[PDB]
């Protein structure tokens, strides 16, 4: 199947949530080791259009 | 893709303000606060990662084309185009003579420079464009040729080899294979004939005059540089819409700075006047290819002749594929524009001389112990 325009809606408020968050964290090596391959992944997966 | 762009680009104004804070505290009141430790951690783990993946994955997106869609569906605005080709220009000034303060991130800022110049949809973005963005790509070109003839000057041993260690350091790291690949994402999407116009072909006949000077110059550096040198010449050779190698048939290219401006311009930014004199020290291409086949036949071997094939022959290989399908015995579609004359006189002979040229010089060096230019000829023939 394809998604509802709902889960890309979820989607795409994750990325910002974390990228916002991820934005003002102090640098965390652990923290930033495993965020930042959840925001390629989410990324890549939104549609840019 | 609008919003991470625009988000991208808010992050390129912050990453000039702390870089130039760096370049403050390197020169004079050594301090080690970094009060922008935050920002400089999260643009070099966070964003040059994220740009790397996120662009080869949306390549054909950006690239895309309402006339010609290259992806499985969506192209990109004009805007996105426009904020892409930004990124790149703002990215490289960012980099440019400070590829040492970025330390080991520096890998990754060249990585992220190569994806983003083959995302450069440059054909939209010089045709209608905001003059803002267009200038940014101008002076890319521009700035480009200023450091590549700070380098071969150097090359030249004007200075022994400050700013020459600086210079030359970010040229072979990161200017040259930038370069390099943006002239290829241009000759692979026929950009040439749209994006190096009026100011880049100035800049990149500059280009092409000061690697090519590289033949009179015998150094150590030289030596370990050809390959790149070639390599991007060749590439150049690729892209540019002017026949260099054939000024005498100039008047039939439309795209020329001598065709498209008028003879009153061309005075208030320094030409010299002629086509012939843009770059005086390129052979004409009925010598260049005398040249290299009375190499060929002399039997000469690769050391006393290291210019011409590592950059003579990557040129000569990459430019009459490129001349003869827009010259004589080309399959031309041109009852309605068969009216101009063809700007080049490049023949399947030209290109049969030069193969058998090549494949005499092969063997004359067929037995010595040691060639690693044979496989980068081999690729380039």
């Amino acid at each position: 199947g394809v998604t509802s325009e709902e889960e890309l809606h979820l989607t795409r408020k994750l990325f910002w949530g974390i990228f916002d968050s991820l934005a003002h964290k102090k640098y965390d090596q652990e923290l930033y080791r495993m965020a930042m391959p959840c925001l390629c992944a989410i990324a890549g997966a939104l549609p840019p259009d | 893709a609008f919003g991470f762009l625009q988000q991208l680009l808010r992050w390129m104004d912050i990453s000039q303000e702390f870089i130039a804070h760096l370049e403050a505290v390197v020169s004079s009141g050594r301090v080690e606060k970094s009060p922008h430790e935050q920002e400089i951690k999260f643009f070099a783990k966070i964003l040059l990662p994220l740009i790397n993946q996120y662009f080869t994955n949306h390549c054909l997106y950006f690239l895309s084309t309402p006339a010609k869609v290259l992806g499985s569906g969506g192209h990109a605005s004009n805007k996105e185009k426009e904020m892409i080709t930004s990124l790149f220009c703002k990215l490289a000034a960012l980099v440019r003579h400070r590829v040492s303060l970025f330390g080991t991130d520096a890998p990754a800022v060249v990585n992220c420079l190569h994806i983003l110049a083959r995302s450069l949809d440059a054909r939209t973005v010089m045709k209608s464009g905001p003059e803002i963005v267009k200038a940014g790509l101008r002076s890319f070109f521009e700035s480009a040729s200023e450091d590549i003839e700070k380098m071969v000057e150097n090359l030249r041993l004007g200075k022994v080899s400050k700013g020459v260690g600086q210079n030359l350091t970010y040229t072979t790291v990161a200017l040259l294979p930038v370069l390099t690949t943006l002239f290829q994402h241009i000759a692979q999407h026929q950009f040439g004939d749209d994006v190096i116009l009026d100011d880049v072909q100035v800049s990149c006949y500059r280009t092409l005059c000061s690697i090519y000077s590289l033949g009179t110059t015998k150094n150590t550096y030289v030596e370990k540089l050809r390959p790149a040198l070639g390599e991007c010449l060749a590439r150049l050779a690729a892209a540019m819409p002017v026949a260099f190698l054939e000024p005498q048939l100039n008047e039939y290219n439309a795209c020329s700075v001598y065709t498209t401006k008028s003879p009153r311009e061309r005075a208030i930014l320094g030409l010299p006047n002629s086509v012939e004199e843009m770059c005086p020290d390129i052979p004409v291409l009925d010598r260049l290819m005398a040249d290299i086949g009375g190499l060929a036949e002399s039997g000469a071997r690769y050391t006393e002749m290291p210019h011409v094939i590592e950059i003579t022959l990557p040129m000569l290989c990459s430019y009459l594929p490129r001349w003869w399908e827009r010259g004589p015995e080309a399959p031309p579609p041109a009852l309605p524009a068969g009216a101009p004359p063809p700007c080049t006189a490049v023949t399947s002979d030209h290109l049969n001389s030069l193969l058998g040229n090549i494949l005499r010089i092969i063997v004359n060096n067929l037995g010595i112990d040691e060639a690693t230019w044979m496989k980068r000829l081999a690729v380039f023939a």
